[PDB]
């Protein structure tokens, strides 16, 4: 199918952000969990946060950004992420990937969006 | 959440040699492992499930092997085109193990 | 359903429950 | 005796125990290497 991304882009530092995956294909069902990834410009990947659908609310955080993100499921098809006390440091490329119910890996991943956190 | 340290960080091969990249875990995982393929500009694209399973469209050369909190991922017949980073990451999604991913690895041919 | 299981005139038994 | 039975029983009639009242010790099932699909929610396996 197709994952798409939207509200990135400049952010000043210090402030909060809100970025938004819509699915095209599919719905989020129970047997599906959204996942948040992302990517420094020159470094490796770093997982950020998960949340199963369906009706089930069960997230799960990262350790590093326990108190700085929140995710939560706001429709079927759309869903938001959001993060607080932006830093230089989390300059970064988010992708928004499905994970089945199996336990396998990640498919059909984002295209990105690239943040930036500057003045 | 398990932290996940992926060696070497930079590896050399000729053309249709194999290159070999070791990931550890500091838990037991029991698999649940997955190993990525990305090149610039491009994100990263599945190669390898549950550490021993190959989704479609994936060729026979990626081979994934290891259990427990050592697995490795041996590349052979590398080709002009295998160029790129190489990712392991832990499948737990909502088991609080967290699905925290490893230091990448680079390909030189 | 079992929820719960349990295994453990001279005569005189005295019991409070 | 649930994991290691003589046999099981059939999937559309499974079997069905119910376990309370006990001290479950999940670290016999967390130590063996022998199972391949360990896959839960909820509970990691080392804080079971
Ligand atoms: C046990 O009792 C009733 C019997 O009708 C059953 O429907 C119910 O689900 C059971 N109760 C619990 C708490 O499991
Ligand atoms: C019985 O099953 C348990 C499941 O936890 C396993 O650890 C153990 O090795 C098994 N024992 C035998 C004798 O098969």
């Amino acid at each position: 199918e197709s994952l798409e991304e939207s509200g990135g882009g400049l952010v000043q530092p210090g402030a909060s952000l809100t970025l938004t995956c819509k699915a095209s294909g599919f719905s989020f069902s129970s047997g599906y969990y959204m996942c948040w990834v992302r990517q420094a410009p020159g470094k490796g990947l770093e997982w950020i946060a998960c949340t199963s659908g369906g009706s089930s609310q069960y997230t799960i955080y990262a350790n590093w950004a326990k108190g700085r993100s929140t995710i939560s499921k706001t429709s079927s098809t759309t869903v938001t992420l959001q993060m607080t006390s932006l830093t230089a440091a989390d300059t970064a490329t988010y992708f928004c990937a499905r994970g089945p119910s199996t336990y396998y890996g990640m498919d059909l991943w984002g295209p990105g969006t690239l943040v930036t956190v500057s003045s | 959440d398990v932290v996940m340290t992926q060696t070497p960080a930079s590896v050399s091969e000729p053309v249709g040699g194999t290159v070999t990249t070791k990931c550890q875990a500091s838990q037991n995982i029991f698999n649940n492992l997955a190993w990525y393929q990305q090149k610039p500009g491009q994100p990263p694209k599945l190669l390898i499930s549950d550490a021993s399973n190959l989704a479609s469209g994936v060729s026979s050369r990626f081979t994934g092997s290891g259990s427990g909190t050592e697995y490795t991922l041996t590349i052979g017949d590398l080709e002009c085109a295998d160029g790129a980073t190489y990712y392991c990451q832990s499948t737990s999604y909502g088991n609080d193990d967290g699905a925290a991913f490893g230091g990448g690895t680079e390909v030189v041919v | 359903n079992c929820t719960f299981e349990y295994v453990s005139f001279k005569n005189l038994r005295e019991f409070v429950f | 005796e649930v994991f290691n039975a003589t046999r099981f029983a059939s999937v559309y009639a499974w079997n069905r125990k119910r376990i309370s009242n006990c001290v479950a010790d999940y670290s016999v099932l967390y130590n063996s290497a022998s199972f391949s699909t360990f896959k839960c929610y909820g509970v990691s396996p080392t804080k079971l």
